[PDB]
């Protein structure tokens, strides 16, 4: 559009479950807070998704 | 001293004369301008300013 500027923006929206999701509010199964704001992020081992 | 004094050998005394002078005017030209880009009422942050 004329009258904006001459360079653009946008908004990329990371998935919940993306290990670029790195926010503090995070709540572990047990009801203590942990680091990580994700679930698991992208790993893969059965262990750490379990 | 300077009245204007006849006696009765009216004759050629007392002789005054007229003046006539002129007042001038002339006529002068003014002005400016200024110049735009299209580059500069395309993407500029106000749209109403021309």
């Amino acid at each position: 559009p004329k009258n904006m500027g001459k360079t653009i923006k946008v908004y990329e929206y990371v998935p919940l479950l993306d290990d670029r999701n790195i926010n503090d509010q995070g709540i572990d199964a047990n009801g203590a807070h942990i680091v990580n704001g994700n679930l698991y992020g992208s790993s893969k081992d059965i262990g750490t998704i379990t | 001293s300077k009245l204007p004094l006849l006696t009765e050998n009216g004759g050629r005394v007392n002789r005054v004369g007229f003046t006539r002078l002129s007042r001038e005017g002339s006529i002068h030209k003014f002005g400016f301008f200024y110049e735009f880009t299209q580059e500069s009422l395309d993407f500029d942050s106000d749209d109403q300013l021309k």
